[PDB]
């Protein structure tokens, strides 16, 4: 987490604060027909 | 103040189409100076209070 803020900032160096880095998306994880009277 | 608000452009334009996703990053840096926007507006906010 702190360097895919660095890579967002397009800076190495990060100053004391809150940031946001990117999103958190949870990826994704009767009447029978009557076959009986004709077989 | 205001209400802060917040928006996603992946959610907001493409929802969940991976294919309208990977276009998007063709026209480049809108959405961060959108957020940036928006970002600024939350912490004036916070600032007028």
């Amino acid at each position: 987490p702190l360097s895919e803020t660095k890579c967002t900032l397009k800076s190495f160096t990060v100053e004391k604060g809150i940031y946001q880095t990117s999103n958190f998306r949870v990826q994704p994880t009767t009447n029978l027909c009557p076959f009986d009277e004709v077989f | 103040s205001m209400t802060k608000t917040s928006v996603d452009c992946t959610m907001y334009i493409c929802g969940d189409s991976t294919e309208c996703s990977n276009l998007l990053l063709q026209y480049g840096s809108f959405c961060t100076q959108l957020k940036r926007a928006l970002t600024g507006i939350a912490v004036e906010q916070d600032k007028n209070t």
